[PDB]
């Protein structure tokens, strides 16, 4: 999920947008 | 802002900017 994705490894614009509604 | 380790209110603060309008659901649990 987004910690897995975005806090233990370099987010991305492309990742987070994933989890807007 | 996008582009390095985000992590707890770090990263709830990246949602809202991406986010915008749309808003988000943050999910550290999964």
């Amino acid at each position: 999920g987004i910690v897995e994705q975005c806090c233990t490894s370099i987010c991305s614009l492309y990742q987070l947008e994933n989890y807007c509604n | 802002f996008v582009n390095q380790h985000l992590c707890g209110s770090h990263l709830v603060e990246a949602l809202y900017l991406v986010c915008g309008e749309r808003g988000f659901f943050y999910t550290p649990k999964t």
